[PDB]
């Protein structure tokens, strides 16, 4: 499953946050925080799947933000890695263009994404065309 | 692909802009390790800032391939032969800071020419070649003319070289072959000092570093030492003040009372020390600590310096601490109640530690007199009172080491101290109320509920507990006999048959062999009294001081820990 | 577009410290107690601003504790975007109420009954997103009649079969098990291939938790997977991820194969194997595109199947093919493919029919434990030397752990040395490679070795018995060597005051340096270290007579006698009185053989296995 | 003397790199940047040991300015040496802050490699810097 995904910025604020069960007030924090000093800190000719206590996370960079996916021990590192790439590849081409701004003013079209690819933990919808169909069918109205 | 396209260039000057964004992107974290023979091919010229730049990126570069940059070494002797002294010296430095196996053979003839010449600069930078050289790859055999060579290049008239040379014999003097430098006999002494006199702030470091290590013959030699360092008080703040302190306080051999110069110089220390608290607040730390240190090697030098040691609300926190301990080490008969006020003042403050060792301090004045003890007391009672957890657990510790200190004297707060168990985490806080339970057990007689209580789990705990909890009960037993076989014969069994501690078992069975051999021998080991325990408050233990005093100024006083227990 | 939240973000996000945005906040707050509280509040477009703009502020950093009851006053509303924020307001934030909480749930339920796909899409995202108490007990047994008993749009129902998962994961007391797994798992070959997706989803946590209840998805599992491996090349391109078909799909079909044992009809085990030599062989061509993504999902997919083939163990030819492609792919050039065939080799070591093919890599192993410097990469080396631990190799593998440690940075020191240890325990016919490996654990790491480790060697020099005179010897001429550990003080200590009759016969090795060396180590070590000692101390004075009088000299001392720590003042008095005393029948008495330690707990093990996770 | 020596910036990235001893690597910057800024525990000490590692740091305007050590040198060297170097920073190009330290890479990197030899403060009065170093 997929426990919770993230979208981090150089200095460490989430411009994005989705957690599939309860957490705590201090523990987002504490999360967050670990989370950013694991990433932060390797290099690009470093493994893309690094593990903390009982989690491993799969993180990309892309510009300015390091798309981050924890999951559990007995999940496929590759698929979750193509998975957000293709999440990273929907938002180029529904934005046309890809930004920390434009993430930061339309948090509620990300957070409906997210929830158009991801719910409950796992995977919903994988092919761009249908996705990208229904989400400008609505655009309309 | 376009960096090589953009790089090469027949123009100089956008060579040496290419060279300078190479620097850059190397700096951002770029690779431009395909360009490297480009820029070797770019090196030839006569530029001087191109000159440092093509420099350091030889260092950063060659200096994770020796192999293409073999063929550097004639280059490099080309360049230590220009005229002009400031590249020759920039040369044979980057030269030298090639640390591989294939170097040495190419640079052992053209270094030798470069430690003799008349250039101040070039010999500095000669010496520091040489002590560069000496860290990997050289010992050989000539490598002892080297090194002959460094030390009587120390006869020279600039008092940069020398000192750098006398910096660089002290780092190589690590090895030890029962050979211990072979040098500084009185006349060298003599040159040294007198170069100090003449030498600036970094070198005088350095020699101070250096003269810690010579045993005088006689004590003539030792004054004539000490009044040629004692003018050492310089705007150098820590550095400078604290080495020749270092020097003094190992040159204090001669016997206590003599002419009056010993007096005068136990004066000498205490104005120059004490000044050293109204610096940066790193070197207030460190000057703290060796003030520390000093004050519990030899008490009698800030004896009348309390008022300087009390605690501003601007002082970080470790500064904070470090002033507090040295308030208690200075803390006696006529300095009571001021001391008494600032700690029950420091004991309302918010932070956790510093709160914690306030009232440990409170205690230790406590511990230190006898008037402080009641009134002392008195506070931990109301601190007690106060129900916070930490500080109980604290003033129960203190309460523990006072019971130790004074005998049958303050038996009326007991009570007190059992009526607040529950609150007990730390190891050292159930330790102290064990052993204050096991000690005073004919005055409770609820001491049996408390040891069983704490009898529950005697695995997954600390080993410390483990053991005060057994000899308590031992204890209890041997005052106890007629009504505790059961807890005896329980703990016994526990620290014997499933205590994986070879020592806990080992106390186990020394237990299990007397309390069935003899019950006299019982009583009369077990329960023998111990004596008194004369002011034991924080101290370390001597022979460690002593090491630590050759090692004032280095980590190891600020650390307090020897220099073997950290490479 | 809306200026408000445009402006509010461009203005507020470029602005001074933290003192100005409390005051902005502060302002806020103000505005809010001006309009919220009284007047006349419009419907739409006010009331979409500002929970966007609370929505915001939350986001940002800051905690709000009011101000939703209005808010989800809008779930019932006709226009998509206002019913979009209620929703998503509504899912961010959850309070503990009960009046508002039913109104929630009466205004959910009111929206379900629709008849478009979008509000019955957005309504199964909020039960999905949050979950709580009142939608469990409400949304159990309504969900799955919307998935079978109904012919509705397809993203409604993947909608519907998440949250079914979703309350499953949550709730699963009140959720039955009536007669409506007919069709569920009937639809798992149903058109658009995402209802595929999400029944498989729902379907694979079902058999995690209920295996029986479904084992008929097997045949068309098995029969969806044949079709989607080889089919075409550009058939169903919507669902075509870079010339790869489908591996997401494909991954989840192998993931619930997985959980169930090998089917009982040949002809499905028969389809089985043909798709899996069909993956292989496909997987075994040069790629169709340079891109690395394809070959990301290539290497997905196959080590999905290699998974599924280590699970089921049952294919010798698989299995020997699945670690063909392993040692292929342990000098792939790419780190993912390396850290992954690492971890699928450790986790295959296990099995017994390729424990030897496992063997055969142990010096690509051990090149890829010296080559790649990396941190994760070298522990799932070293990882896999552990798992392919037959005795075979025990003094290479444990010197090549030796130098991994030499070469270590802060924490896999301590993994290291408690997996040495506890290999160089199990596996050793001669304890004095055993004693001499300890020796060396100490000595290369010490400052970070265990608490445990030294008591196991305690307890094995004492037990063993013939083993202990080698023990005490090199104990002793390791401990007068410039370089003596802390730990090694401690370990010495015992064992040399326990054993010093079997070295007194040398002259070189006379009690008297025995006990100089000791007191030389004793003036700089801790608490525990001088406990120690001082029972070695009383051990010398029960067992070695010649230097009984400068023993009692030692510990008579004011440093050792008058001491600030409880346990060295009492051990101090113990003794000396004990010796002073010397009726010559008691202190013998008491200090006797010492019996050897029980086969207690192998707490190494234990505490080895509580490090994992 | 002094090994290794590193400035980062607030957010914890890397300006400069300066190193001296085959003992200190990239391990060093992962300890400080991980142990030091990353870490939760406000209340430390200026000398932090790490694996039988010394790292000294002063703290000016927003910059973490650290230089690590593996032997026991004197404690008043570096700290002294940190303070004069960052007031010959000041005097060259005044208030410090991460542009001016970046505009700037080629000017500190000659300063360092001048000022700082294998870990021996040779000189930084006024006298020699002056004479023989571009801007």
């Amino acid at each position: 499953m997929i426990r919770f995904i993230l979208i981090q910025n150089r200095a460490g604020k989430t411009r994005l946050a989705k957690w599939y069960m309860q957490f705590d007030d201090d523990e987002k924090q504490k999360l967050i925080e670990e989370v950013h000093a694991v990433v932060t800190v390797r290099d690009a000719k470093h493994t893309n799947f690094v593990e903390f206590r009982n989690f491993k996370i799969i993180y990309r960079r892309y510009a300015g933000l390091y798309f981050c996916i924890c999951v559990d021990v007995n999940d496929n590192n590759l698929a979750y890695l193509e998975a957000i790439h293709n999440f990273v590849e929907v938002l180029n081409e529904y934005f046309h263009n890809v930004c920390e701004l434009d993430l930061v003013f339309n948090f509620y079209k990300v957070y409906t994404v997210v929830d158009e690819m991801f719910l409950a933990g796992e995977i919903r919808e994988t092919s761009q065309t249908k996705v990208l169909k229904q989400l400008l069918m609505l655009q309309s109205l | 692909f376009e960096l090589k396209a953009e790089l090469n260039n027949e123009k100089k000057e956008k060579r040496k802009e290419a060279v300078k964004k190479v620097i850059a992107a190397m700096t951002v974290g770029k690779d431009v390790s395909s360009l490297f023979p480009d820029v070797v091919n770019c090196m030839q010229t006569d530029n001087l800032e191109l000159k440092k730049l093509v420099y350091l990126y030889l260092m950063n570069y060659a200096k994770s391939q020796p192999d293409m940059a073999i063929m550097a070494v004639n280059s490099f002797v080309k360049d230590c032969e220009d005229p002009n002294p400031l590249i020759r010296a920039l040369a044979v430095r980057t030269m030298g800071c090639i640390r591989v196996d294939k170097i040495t053979e190419y640079l052992c003839e053209p270094l030798r020419k470069c430690l003799k010449d008349e250039d101040p600069y070039v010999r500095k930078t000669a010496a520091v070649c040489v002590a560069k050289l000496h860290d990997i790859n050289a010992q050989m055999v000539e490598d002892q003319g080297f090194l002959d060579s460094l030390r009587d290049l120390i006869a020279d008239s600039n008092p940069m070289v020398v000192a750098n040379a006398v910096a660089a014999l002290s780092e190589i003097s690590e090895s030890h072959p029962n050979s211990n430098l072979l040098d500084l006999n009185p006349q060298n002494i003599n040159k040294l000092l007198t170069a100090l006199n003449e030498c600036t702030e970094w070198g005088q470091i350095f020699i101070l570093d250096c003269l810690s290590n010579y045993n005088p013959k006689d004590d003539r030699e030792a004054q004539s030492i000490c009044e040629r360092v004692t003018p050492r008080l310089s705007h150098a703040n820590s550095a400078v003040v604290l080495s020749a302190v270092k020097v003094l306080m190992k040159f204090l051999e001669l016997l206590p009372k003599d002419s009056d110069y010993y007096n005068m110089l136990l004066k000498k220390l205490a104005p120059p020390l004490v000044t050293l608290l109204s610096g940066e607040p790193e070197v207030q730390y460190v000057a703290l600590r060796n003030i520390n240190l000093i004050v519990q090697k030899r008490p009698e030098i800030l004896k009348q310096e309390i008022k300087v040691f009390f605690v501003k609300y601007n002082d970080p926190i470790y500064v904070k601490l470090e002033k507090l301990d040295i308030m208690i080490r200075l803390a006696s008969q006529a300095n009571i109640a001021q001391v008494l006020a600032e700690l029950k003042e420091y004991a309302t403050e918010v932070d956790v530690d510093f709160v914690r060792k306030a009232v440990r301090a409170i205690g230790r004045c406590a511990i230190k007199v006898e008037q402080s003890a009641e009134r002392c007391v008195s506070t931990l009672l109301d601190l007690i009172q106060t129900k916070v957890n930490y500080v109980v657990q604290e003033a129960i510790v203190v309460i523990r080491d006072i019971f130790r200190k004074y005998p049958n004297k303050y038996e009326s707060i007991i009570a007190t101290l059992c009526e607040n168990l529950d609150s007990l985490d730390e190891p050292d806080a159930r330790a102290a109320m064990i052993w204050i339970v096991g000690e005073y057990a004919e005055r409770i007689d609820n001491a049996d509920e408390l040891l069983e209580s704490f009898l529950e789990g005697f695995h997954d705990e600390s080993t410390q507990v483990q053991l005060t909890l057994l000899t308590a009960i031992v204890k209890l037993f041997l005052k106890k006999p007629s009504e505790t076989q059961e807890l005896v014969q329980q703990v016994l069994s526990l620290a014997t048959q499933d205590s994986d501690n070879p020592d806990l078992r080992d106390r186990g069975y020394i237990y299990w062999r007397l309390l069935s051999t003899d019950p006299v021998t019982a009583k009369e080991v077990v329960l023998s009294e111990k004596p008194l325990i004369s002011e034991e408050t924080d101290l370390i233990e001597p022979t460690l001081l002593d090491e630590l005093i050759c090692h004032i100024g280095s980590l190891a006083s600020v650390y307090h820990k020897p220099p073997n227990a950290f490479v | 577009g809306m200026r408000g939240l445009a402006v509010f973000i461009s203005d507020i996000r470029n602005c001074k410290s933290k003192e100005a945005e409390i005051k902005r906040i502060n302002k806020e707050l103000a505005n809010i107690r001006s309009k919220f509280k009284g007047d006349k509040a419009l419907d739409g477009y006010s009331k979409k601003k500002y929970v966007c703009k609370l929505l915001f502020i939350f986001l940002l950093g800051h905690d709000i504790d009011f101000g939703h009851m209005e808010a989800v006053n809008l779930l019932s509303s006709n226009r998509y975007t206002e019913k979009q924020i209620g929703y998503l307001f509504i899912s961010v934030l959850v309070n503990s109420n009960s009046e508002l909480i039913r109104l929630i749930n009466n205004a959910i339920k009111n929206d379900l009954a629709s008849r478009n796909p979008t509000f019955m899409g957005l309504a199964l995202h909020c039960i999905a997103n949050v979950g709580s108490r009142e939608m469990a007990e409400a949304f159990a047994g309504e969900i799955p009649k919307i998935l079978v008993a109904g012919d509705t749009m397809d993203s409604v129902k993947q909608s519907a079969a998440l949250c079914l998962l979703r309350l499953y994961r949550t709730s699963p007391d009140l959720v039955p098990m009536g007669d409506w797994t007919s069709r569920v798992v009937h639809l798992l070959n149903d058109q658009h291939l995402g209802v595929v997706t999400a029944a498989t989803s729902l379907i694979t946590t079902l058999a995690q938790k209920n295996p029986e209840e479904f084992k008929t998805s097997v045949s068309l599992a098995v029969s969806r997977l044949s079709r989607i491996v080889t089919s075409a090349s550009t058939d169903l391109q919507d669902y075509t991820y870079y010339f790869v078909p489908a591996p997401w799909l494909s991954v989840k079909l192998l993931r619930l194969l997985q959980c169930y044992p090998p089917p009982e009809d040949p002809a499905v085990r028969g389809r089985l194997t043909e798709c899996l030599e069909t993956i292989l062989n496909k997987a075994q061509e040069p790629p169709k595109s340079k891109k690395v993504q394809h070959s990301n999902a290539k290497n997905a997919v196959l080590f999905e199947a290699i998974s599924l083939i280590i699970h089921h163990d049952s294919e010798p030819n698989l299995l020997v093919r699945a670690c063909n492609q392993l040692g292929q792919f342990l000098q792939h050039r790419e780190t993912n493919l390396r850290y992954l065939a690492l971890e699928s080799m450790c986790t295959l070591a296990s099995s017994e029919f390729s424990h030897e093919a496992v063997k055969t890599h142990i010096e690509t192993v051990i090149n890829a434990l010296k080559t790649e410097r990396d941190v994760s990469v070298r522990q799932r080396a070293v990882d896999l030397l552990y798992a392919m631990c037959d005795r075979s190799n025990a003094q290479q593998i444990v010197a090549e752990m030796l130098s991994y440690l030499e070469t270590a940075d802060y924490s896999i020191r301590e993994e290291i040395v408690l997996k040495v240890a506890i290999l160089a325990e199990k596996y050793a016919v001669d304890y004095t490679w055993y004693v001499d490996t300890i020796l060396n654990l100490i000595r290369i790491a010490g400052d970070y070795v265990s608490e445990e480790v030294w008591y196991r060697v305690i307890q094995i020099v004492i037990n063993r018995d013939d083993v202990q005179g080698y023990a005490a010897k090199t104990v002793f001429e390791a401990l007068q060597a410039p370089a003596c550990h802390e730990n090694l003080v401690k370990v010495g200590g015992y064992i040399l005051g326990e054993f010093g009759n079997l070295i007194a016969g040398d002259p070189r090795s006379s009690p008297l340096i025995q006990f100089n060396l000791l007191h030389s180590k004793f003036h700089l070590c801790s608490v525990p270290t001088r406990a120690l000692l001082l029972s070695t101390y009383i051990k010398f004075v029960n067992l070695f007579p010649e230097v009984k009088a400068t023993i009692q000299d030692v510990l008579r001392s004011d440093s050792q006698l008058k001491n600030a720590d409880v346990e060295l003042q009492q051990r101090a008095v113990e003794y000396l009185r004990l010796s002073t005393v010397a009726s010559t029948d008691i202190l013998a008495t008491v200090l006797e053989e010492m019996p050897p330690f029980p086969e207690r707990e192998s707490s190494i093990l234990a505490k080895l296995k509580k490090k994992k996770g | 003397m002094i090994g290794g020596l590193f400035i980062y910036n607030h957010k914890g990235e890397v300006l400069i790199s300066r190193v001296y001893r085959d003992d200190i690597g990239r391990n060093a910057v992962d300890a400080f940047r991980v142990n030091v800024i990353h870490a939760r525990q406000q209340v430390r000490s200026p000398v932090t040991n790490i694996a039988r590692t010394s790292f000294f740091h002063v703290k000016r305007s927003n910059i973490w300015l650290a230089a690590v050590t593996k032997q026991n040198v004197n404690a008043a060297m570096v700290f002294e040496f940190l303070y004069k170097m960052c007031d010959v920073m000041a005097a060259y190009f005044g208030k410090i802050s991460e542009e001016n330290i970046k505009n700037n890479f080629v000017l500190i990197y000659e300063l360092l490699d001048e000022i700082l030899d294998f870990g021996y403060p040779q000189n930084s009065e006024t006298g020699a810097l002056k004479t023989f170093i571009t801007q």
